[PDB]
């Protein structure tokens, strides 16, 4: 079901650097009901989904919202390490991320999701 | 000439009714103001075109300088070469 | 808001179909929609007492580029109700709703996705609707549903793919009209994103002179999604419809 | 134009894609200069 | 140069300096390093020079942070620009880290002395930033906001 | 001659004649300005003529 | 089957085709009033907005329905009128809003400066003369 | 030039009030109200004198259809007291024929 899933080599390890990143500097939506809020305002830059989950329906249906968007998501296999990479001292399913458009966090985002735009 | 006379269609008229009333009140005092903004703006972008073209002219006037400066050039080092 | 109840006007915008709603403090942008009386999303709709059967849905800009190009106010949006559309990414089915309700019954739009679920939405709305055609299938591979495309004049395409320009010019190859007509949108973003995106627009275009289309109207949707475009070309002739 | 502010193009960021003309194609090999490299010089950045 | 004056102003505009002789230092700057680039590049590939020299180069802006960890090749050495050295130029840095509201209330920040890098207080806001540090910047403890004495308002105040 | 605040400051100068500006801006073109509203979208708050094109043509 | 036929012999066009069925507009005065309403909605939204100069020396389009917006089913709440808040016209509603207030206000300003000295203040001299 | 004068220099001056042992008779036309009256006074005198060209320079025998369907303006000869020259027209209302008026009656 979740056929777009992020890979081992590190690519997770990129993406949850990127999560800290963006979580320090406030460009950050944490949690599911936020991703879709993000998301149908349009705001969102990009969105990590967690594979981990009790049952998978809920990050099944995120993207259909991305899809109905066209804008980038992608699964990280572990839940809690998601959540322990935001800082949230509580495991995350869902995490999205914005626009800032004056940085090179916008850049390192930007190669981000052509990497998971290579992977789908 | 206006009438001194009360036609039958004065007479005929009905009196109008008070919601009616209230309505046209506010259509009257909507166009009052309607047509002042228009007067202002109005006037404020024909006093800011006729600066304008001010400046127009005035470019037009350097353009003048400037080509008698350029003419006079091009018949000054023209004579001699004739001469 | 122009909140639930308040009576308007509605008048014709400049093109064949699409209508435009004024009133009291906001105007905004309808259709007549075929399938009567019922929303799809939530979208708010308009009815009138015919001197029923006379309804019409509001069109949000920012979920439909399309209706982002509407209000640009486009040269020629070369979809007349009554017209054959190749929609492209058509993700969940409302701007494609749109469409179909500019063309109507005399007209017919085959839509494509390429996503599962997103399709769900799109064939349920293909249930409803009878002039939309649902296709879901992998649209780099247009043999697949040259089984189901005819010839058509006009092709909308709203995918977020790095060889979008090669997709839309062999779905050119295949599927348009002498003559015909395309509207695509594209982002800076999921183009190559870390250049000017006027630049970015410069190849594309370039690119789709080199599928021997005449580029023909560009605009830029910019109070409205950032960064993107609505690009407007004709297939293969100067003029637009024959 | 988008991406411009008050006559300043802030488009054009390098690399810079110049137009060449052809009375300067042949002034600049009547005066016998590398395309390319005086080009990359003069702007310290790269074009084509 | 209308476009010259229209430009400078949105360099500041966008970074809330002070004068175009601080633009124009800066720009200086990107003009020596554009140089090395140029030269760099006037060496052909595989050379010895050129592949030390151009290493060094590289390793030396992406530990200021200013080109991205992503790209380390002389061509983005030479795609690099003022919008970048302005990125790593100090107040932005409070700015986009969430302790002054405002570009300009950070430059008042700085002068009377409130943040820091590492141990010491800095009252230059053009004290450029290095990657390796730039996340240690935070109040010092002197200052309110951080603590120590509540300030001279909150005395008279408080009298 | 005297002058004011605004002229005696040069940092406040270019702070106020770069918020005017970019204010004058703001009657030309066009600026992203955020995504519609959240509370939702409330349509095109200020009107639409429909006889316009602001399309370059190519 | 085949039978005998009806013959049935007895300007500008009055639904338009190319836009699904809009009648040619009635001329009513409420009608004509809501169009003088939406012409003149700049000055209506007095201080807070701005508005497209629509601009044509007639107002009235050939063709236009008045309707009713209908629901909003994600939103409802307060994106909906109340049932006193529900109004026939659209002048009544612009009515019985607020602010006519300050509409009146700027009435009597108005018509004071059109009333500045053009002929009352002449007979008002007039009288400070005669006495 | 435009900056070859001092501030106090270019401080100038206040028109004089009307003097407060006579304001019952009118503010004091300083010169911009001349002109204006001047102007007013100015573009009706000359179309009074065109007009008065043409009134000089009439032909008695002009022939129109206006004077097939106006009423003429005449004189106080036949007009009598209430006579300026004008050509008066309708002012919108005519003989309105009695069936209509039946009509108008029932309705009432």
């Amino acid at each position: 079901a979740a056929w777009p899933k992020a890979e081992d080599p590190a690519l997770v390890q990129e993406l949850l650097d990127c999560v800290q990143q963006a979580s320090h500097y406030r460009q950050l939506k944490k949690g599911a009901n936020e991703t879709t809020k993000s998301v149908n305002r349009g705001t969102s830059e990009l969105v990590i989904l967690a594979a981990d989950t009790q049952p998978l329906s809920i990050v099944l249906h995120i993207p259909l919202i991305c899809e109905e968007k066209n804008v980038p998501y992608v699964y990280v296999p572990s839940k809690v390490a998601l959540g322990r990479a935001c800082g949230v001292s509580r495991a995350v399913i869902a995490v999205s991320l914005t626009s800032n458009e004056a940085s090179d966090l916008n850049s390192k985002i930007r190669a981000l999701r052509d990497k998971v735009e290579r992977l789908a | 000439k206006p009438q001194k006379k009360e036609t039958y269609m004065q007479k005929r008229a009905v009196v109008v009714g008070r919601e009616e009333r209230k309505l046209r009140d506010l259509m009257q005092k909507l166009t009052t103001i309607r047509k002042e903004k228009i007067a202002k703006r109005k006037a404020k972008k024909e006093a800011q075109r006729e600066k304008l073209k001010k400046e127009l002219a005035e470019i037009e006037e350097r353009r003048r300088e400037k080509q008698k400066k350029e003419k006079k050039e091009f018949w000054e080092r023209e004579g001699k070469k004739r001469k | 808001g122009a909140k639930a109840g308040k009576k308007v006007i509605v008048e014709p915008h400049r093109h064949k179909g699409v209508f435009v709603a004024r009133g009291g403090k906001e105007d905004l942008l309808c259709t007549a929609n075929l399938v009567p009386g019922e929303s799809v999303y939530g979208e708010k709709r308009i009815s009138v007492e015919t001197p029923t059967k006379t309804e019409y849905r509001i069109w949000n800009p920012f979920r439909s580029k399309l209706a982002a190009g509407i209000l640009g106010g486009l040269e020629t949006i070369y979809m007349k109700p009554g017209s054959k559309v190749l929609y492209l990414g058509a993700a969940s089915g409302t701007s494609v709703s749109h469409v179909a309700d500019i063309v109507g019954p005399t007209g017919a739009v085959y839509a494509v996705e390429f996503s599962h679920r997103s399709g769900r939405d799109l064939i349920n709305m293909a249930t409803r609707r009878t002039n939309v055609i649902p296709i879901v299938e992998d649209a780099r591979k247009p043999m697949a549903y040259r089984m189901l495309v005819p010839m058509v004049d006009v092709i909308f395409a709203d995918v977020a793919q790095p060889d979008q320009a090669r997709i839309v010019g062999i779905n050119a190859r295949l599927f348009l009209k002498q003559g015909g007509g395309l509207l695509i949108s594209i982002k800076a973003s999921c183009i190559d994103s870390t250049a000017p995106p006027e630049q970015v627009f410069a190849s594309e275009v370039q690119k789709l002179r080199e599928d021997k289309f005449f580029p023909k109207e560009q605009l830029t949707l910019e109070p409205y999604e950032r960064d993107h475009a609505m690009v407007s070309c004709v297939y293969l002739q100067k003029e637009f419809e024959g | 134009p988008s991406s411009m502010f008050f006559e300043h193009n802030e488009a054009l960021v390098p690399p810079y894609n110049v137009l060449v003309d052809t009375n300067f194609l042949s002034r600049t090999v009547g005066a016998k200069l590398p395309l390319l490299e005086s080009a990359m010089d003069c702007l310290y950045a790269s074009v084509n | 140069e209308a476009a010259r004056l229209d430009s400078e102003l949105k360099l500041v505009g966008e970074y809330g300096l002070r004068n175009k002789r601080e633009v124009w230092r800066v720009l200086l700057t990107l003009s020596k390093i554009r140089r090395a680039a140029r030269i760099l590049l006037t060496l052909d590939e595989k050379d010895p020079k050129r592949l030390f020299e151009g290493n060094a180069l590289i390793r030396r802006l992406v530990r200021i942070g200013v080109l991205d960890e992503s790209r380390m090749k002389l061509d983005y050495v030479l795609a690099l620009k003022a919008e970048d050295f302005l990125e790593r130029r100090l107040q932005t840095l409070v700015y986009k880290l969430g302790l002054a509201k405002s570009i300009h209330h950070a430059r008042v920040l700085i002068r009377q002395r409130h943040i820091r890098v590492g141990k010491q207080i800095v009252n230059v806001p053009s004290f450029m930033v290095r990657l390796d540090s730039q996340k240690h910047i935070d109040f010092a403890l002197t200052s309110p906001f951080g603590g120590g004495r509540p300030g001279r308002v909150r005395r008279k105040k408080a009298k | 001659p005297n002058r004011k605040k605004e002229q005696r400051n040069p940092r406040v100068k270019k702070r106020k004649k770069y918020e005017e500006k970019q204010k004058k801006l703001r009657s030309v073109k066009a600026v992203y300005k955020g995504g519609e509203g959240p509370g939702g979208y409330q349509g095109e708050l200020s009107g639409i003529k429909t006889n316009l094109v602001k399309s370059v043509k190519l | 089957e085949l039978s005998v036929r009806v013959p049935q012999l007895p300007g500008p066009p009055d639904t338009l085709s190319d836009w699904y069925n809009i009648p040619r507009t009635n001329l009513t005065p409420e009608l004509k009033r809501d169009l003088q309403l939406l012409r003149m909605r700049d000055v209506v939204a007095m201080g807070k907005q701005f508005f497209k100069k629509d601009n044509r020396k007639d107002f009235v389009p050939e063709y236009c329905q008045v309707g009713t917006i209908i629901a909003g089913a994600t939103d409802g709440v307060s994106g909906r009128l109340t049932r006193k808040e529900r109004k026939r016209t659209i002048v009544e509603e612009v009515l019985s809003s607020d602010s006519v207030s300050k509409y009146k206000r700027k009435y009597h300003e108005i018509q004071e400066h059109k009333k500045s000295g053009r002929k009352g203040y002449y007979k008002k001299l007039m009288a400070a003369r005669k006495r | 030039m435009s900056s070859l004068r001092h501030a106090i220099q270019r401080r100038a001056h206040k028109e004089r009030a009307q003097p407060l042992e006579r304001q019952r008779l009118g503010i004091l036309e300083k010169k911009k109200d001349y002109r204006l009256r001047a102007r007013d006074y100015k573009k009706k005198q000359a179309v009074l004198k065109s007009l008065r060209q043409k009134a000089a320079e009439r032909n008695e025998d002009e022939f129109y259809f206006g004077m097939m369907s106006r009423k003429g303006p005449g004189s106080a000869l036949t007009r009598g007291k209430g006579f300026t020259g004008t050509v008066d027209g309708d002012r919108g209302n005519k003989a309105l024929s009695v069936e209509t008026v039946r009509l108008l009656k029932t309705q009432d």
